[PDB]
């Protein structure tokens, strides 16, 4: 029996000090010397409406999801969820100094393993990797290969170079070598303008706009040959929406037809490659929870295998984690989303 | 005085690419710029003398049958009259000249030398007016201006913008700031005064990489990626409140596809429901701006696996705001007779070929 | 009715960094912006909530003795009066606020929300005149303005620019276009119309990578790399003919160092000999604009291996346009009695400490 | 005896068709179907006053240095030069399609050997490398390592990522292990703005300003530790001036003294490291050819082992290939500049 897996929930690092027990003295001393500048991202500004919903347990500082006890008390309360994949978005990937990036990426994962995975056997997590050095990124993936509670590699939607570049192929190689799916999460290294036409002037315009950059990562991944050179690769889009996929798929397919000899190794249609190797989390649902829209978007994708359930705890979205039921009348569809589609990613039984 | 255009039995084609023949722009060029071009060429956002960062793949991305006896496709106005305007009953053919010479895409308003760029913009607008629009006013002009220097743009909209051989202001899809930036409001103001709408055509360049996350490698990435610029522009133009400030401004995204807009706008509304507080001066819900402000052209038409999805998505975007284009003489040219899927309803196709473009370009019967 | 700045026996300090105390801008801010900043912070060209993309290394890059009993270095008015203004007999010290304080340390003008940015610039200007310049008129204000929305910056220049407590207009070293671009001329016009010079201070941000060929890794790279921005902004401000259009315009490159300008300017001329014909409306040979238009601050003082090299190179730039700065309270703080090498010419030392600055700021 | 080397002269590829006898059938059919777009760069615009001096043997189109016979004729006509090192700046590095980048860089180096190196044995050339993929650049260094007529590796001044980043290390590896120095020549891939404050609006602005990127590339190379991991590396600055070096060296040394524990592996000053590892060509001289100025610039460097002779054929600069003598009173200096320093680079004897 496949388990109901929450494919995207969040741990929030209290402060960089939480890294001190998992750091060599060289970096613990120096972090304290630096008055510990915090790499807390602006992806979900902590005081904005999306940071946490009002029903979320909070700590003494009013912050949700900074301890394994609060998250587990909230996510598993109703008994519906059996497992949750934790993604910690602390901004280690925006540390420019390549050695401090590595060390902090490692301590973070160590934080995740001791303060979260060891505290509840219903939690899994992604491997935060230093994307500034693809060599270090892959070594980080090998090191956590040992612990199987780590069930995917975390990458940010906006990278320094497109993930399909040769330069980035070690990360794909290390992920496939460990049998780990690769997830892109909303977030970015911000080493260029977030769009091809410059800097968004608000977080809202930025947040809506990051779907475009996922079109580019998927085109680059497929175009450069990642799915032929690493054919076991699985990719999960996390908290980037999904209703934008069909028109992108159709145009990509149509242009592949036009440019076959430019990319001869791509012998299957990008329609088929994406339905087979791409999975998408359902939170936010972006309007697919309205009447019939969930059947309509699955019709448009050409596939009922791609959408996997998530709650995106503890963020607040216009619709709730189970409101996707209002968009379908297929019991069998809700079964792929809640249970069976995620089995392809994590092979987790209840 | 040239008459207003009239559409009756024929169609609107909102995107046609004529080219000046060699030296054809010089009569309209002050001599200091003719020399600057001989020495330096047109320096843009490349390190390349003659091409853009992504040159065309197969035979100039042109139709194989569209080459004149001598010169580039789109350079002979006879061939363009028979092969395009006559052959498809086009009665309003909006011209969008993308390069000053026998090249495919090398836009003038994108010269790093912005005094040079405004010069070639003015020359191009005088050349296409006397040489195409006035000989055959089935054609009209979308006039390129230097969006990156709003002073020279407001002046070119002022110089020629009232000419009846002019239906729209012409921009590029990529820019240094997103188009909702206050930087470009002076251009929107000058356009409202001349009762002109704005078309933004697919471009390279602009000053950033061609995606918001790195330069593309293969051609499937580069051509599919054009759509991304347009997603990012729509979001900036709507959420900045640009249309609160100019509530009669009409913009068309040209050759950015259409269907992808619909889920974009749907994601934009849905996020705003939670996060509207960050932008409390915006007067309307983001999707409510579409009907009056955001238009799109059809080429290169969307081709879903199930055809009945085309009309579904075009109605979700805004069925009144889709306008036909051919993109002649480019290789993915769209034929009015064969572009729409077999089941497509006739009321919608007739708007897209006629009424929709007529209302965007201020045409009556 | 505040008096014009009077420098006699004392010295000129062109770069002083005050910081508002927690909450102190909120008297000059609309309710909507107080709400905004509580909910969103001051978003900028990063993906980070509270810090910039190169956070400072050793204690926030502050000299460890300038921390008061409560606030951040620069936040105490009395400690700055004693540990700086008296201690070095600074008679004109120019405030350059690059942070509205509290939980945000990036310059006001670089907030990606430009409407927030102009309100932050405005509150900053009102706060630094009412809290520092007027109670202690030895300090004067370089007003931060929104260089990337010139409309808002012209409006601010016209609102407080004639105030006697205002002596300069504060920008940043990094920008989305090179400062010689027409985008910024309205701000120059509105500066000149108030007979105000403009100071561009070292900054991160701006829109591009911190070098023209990639993001730096190590702190030697980031800190040394700061001078490239300045090198880039001179070439554009000069070769654009900004100074032809604005012939009474004074610009100072604050904390970009000095020595490196000289062989840069020299290379500009040598190149311009062959290729001058690309820019025929350039009225003068490129080096000719320096003495009328381009100043620099000393700090952090260059340190050549042969100290004789220092004054040689400051003169190759332009000896009458090097002005002294402490950079109080930062760690590489330069001292007026100890900055220059023991063998430094003494007339050059006195007119940097005094003369040249009085000229840049219209002191007579 | 050490031989007089012209350390920087330029072959000018006439048109992409000139590569056709050096491509596979795939890459040559594709290049003709594509109407042969030209990646001729704008580093020296063909119609501007720097592109060629008037005294140049031009070809049937009016272009200097499109043949070996036209360059050899001019460069060696006064018997003063014994060898010349050829750098073809044809912009294969700005080919985004990475397969075509490899194929056109390979075929460029084939054209260079067959039609320049095979033509005059006084000619040396650099290897052009496709720096879009460091591992592909490495393989093309190694492909040309058997032929010692190739004496250095060409890299553009502006790159995608700084040359000190671990992504780029396979280029110094392969360069060190084939004996070759690496040169940075003015030019770039233009995948960000040429400056950190935006795009230069004129070629003159761009040309003068590219010095800034060279401070950034050296600080990157030194600080990231290339001089300690590949200690035999030599770095030639071909045609970027040189007067800017001292004030940059002085700051880089000062701040190294504070920041040293951030880069502990650099245990010698950058001052010393740059003197011992970096040579700069002499054309352009940037005004060090005025009276007494060449002595001054050598004194500010704190060394006379750096300056290496070059004409920059066929480029026209305000001062000529030997007016540098007017700057110095030492015949020892000029002996070092004219042939001894370049023995450290290439070990070429009369
Ligand atoms: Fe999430
Ligand atoms: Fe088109
Ligand atoms: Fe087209
Ligand atoms: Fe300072
Ligand atoms: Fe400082
Ligand atoms: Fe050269």
């Amino acid at each position: 029996v496949p388990a109901v897996v929450d494919c995207d929930v969040h741990a929030v690092l209290p402060s960089p000090h939480s890294l001190i027990p998992y750091l060599d003295e060289y970096w613990a001393d120096q972090l304290v010397a630096q008055l510990a500048p915090t790499y807390e991202p602006n992806y979900h500004p902590r005081g904005s409406a999306i940071a946490q919903h009002s029903d979320a347990s909070v700590d003494e500082n009013g912050r949700a999801a900074t301890t394994a006890e609060n998250l587990v008390k909230d996510v598993f309360a109703d008994g519906f969820t059996d497992f949750a994949v934790v993604n910690c978005l602390y901004g280690v990937q925006q540390i420019h100094q390549p050695r401090r990036e590595m060390a902090h990426a490692r301590a973070l994962n160590h934080w995740i393993a001791n303060e979260w995975l060891d505290k509840d056997d219903r939690l899994r997590a992604s491997i935060v990797v230093p994307q500034g050095s693809p060599r270090a990124a892959a070594e980080e993936i090998d090191f956590w290969s040992g612990d199987k509670r780590f069930v995917q590699v975390l990458l940010l939607g906006q990278s320094e170079l497109l993930y399909g570049r040769e330069i980035n192929w070690p990360i794909w190689e290390a992920a496939e070598a460990a049998g780990l799916p690769v997830t892109l999460h909303i977030g970015g290294v911000f080493r260029q303008a977030p769009t091809s036409v410059g800097w968004p002037a608000s977080h809202l315009e930025w947040y809506v706009g990051q779907q475009s950059n996922i079109e580019a990562q998927l085109n680059s991944i497929i175009s450069e040959g990642i799915l032929q050179k690493f054919p076991k690769t699985k990719i999960l889009l996390s908290e980037l929406g999904f209703n934008w996929l069909p028109p992108f798929m159709w145009k990509f397919d149509k242009l592949w037809k036009s440019y076959r000899p430019d990319i001869p190794w791509v012998q299957e249609s990008p329609l088929e490659l994406i339905r087979e190797h791409v999975r998408v989390t359902t939170s936010p649902s972006d309007g697919a929870e309205e009447a019939g829209r969930l059947d309509s978007i699955v019709d448009r994708l050409g596939s009922d295998r791609m959408l996997v359930y998530s709650s995106d705890y503890p963020h607040k979205h216009h619709s709730g984690p189970r409101d996707i039921e209002n968009g379908t009348h297929s019991p069998e569809l809700l079964d792929r989303i809640y249970r069976r589609n995620a089995f392809d990613l994590y092979n987790l039984v209840v | 005085t040239l008459p207003a255009p009239s559409v009756t039995t024929g169609i609107v084609d909102a995107d046609i690419h004529p080219v000046p023949q060699d030296g054809a722009l010089e009569p309209y060029l002050d001599d200091r710029w003719k020399k600057h071009i001989r020495e330096y060429g047109v320096r843009t956002t490349t390190g390349l003398q003659f091409i853009s960062e992504y040159p065309q793949m197969y035979g100039g991305a042109m139709r194989a049958d569209a080459w004149p006896e001598s010169g580039y496709p789109g350079s002979d106005r006879e061939l363009l009259r028979t092969q395009l305007l006559d052959k498809h009953n086009i009665q309003l053919g909006v011209l969008q000249c993308l390069a000053p010479g026998g090249q495919t895409l090398n836009p003038a308003g994108q010269a790093l030398n912005q005094e040079l760029a405004a010069a070639l913009c003015r020359a191009t607008n005088d050349w296409q007016l006397e040489h195409l629009v006035y000989p055959d006013p089935r054609m009209r002009a979308a006039i390129p201006v230097t969006f990156e220097t709003p002073d020279y743009a407001v002046a070119e909209i002022e110089r020629v913008g009232a000419d009846p051989g002019v239906v729209a202001v012409l921009g590029t899809s990529k820019t240094l700031e997103p188009l909702g930036s206050r930087k470009y409001w002076p251009i929107y103001e000058a356009s409202v005064a001349q009762n002109l709408p704005i078309q933004f055509h697919l471009s390279q360049g602009g000053g950033h990489a061609n995606t918001g996350t790195g330069w593309t490698s293969y051609h499937t990435e580069y051509h599919t990626g054009h759509v991304q610029s347009f997603q990012s522009q729509l979001l900036s133009l709507v959420l900045s409140g640009t249309f609160d400030r100019f509530p009669t401004l009409k913009v068309m995204f040209v050759e950015g596809n259409v269907a992808h807009f619909a889920p974009l706008i749907q994601r934009m509304d849905y996020t705003w429901e939670t996060l509207r507080g960050e932008l409390p001066d915006l007067q309307r819900k983001p999707s409510e701006y579409i009907r009056d402000h955001i238009w799109a052209s059809t080429q290169p038409i969307d081709e879903p696996e199930k055809p009945e999805h085309l009309a579904e998505l075009l109605e979700e975007f805004c069925g009144d705001n889709v306008v036909f284009a051919t993109d002649y003489p480019h290789f993915d040219f769209d034929d009015p007779e064969t572009a729409f899927p077999r089941s497509f309803p006739v009321d919608l196709r007739d708007k897209i070929l006629r009424g929709n473009g007529m209302r965007f370009f201020g045409v009556t019967n």
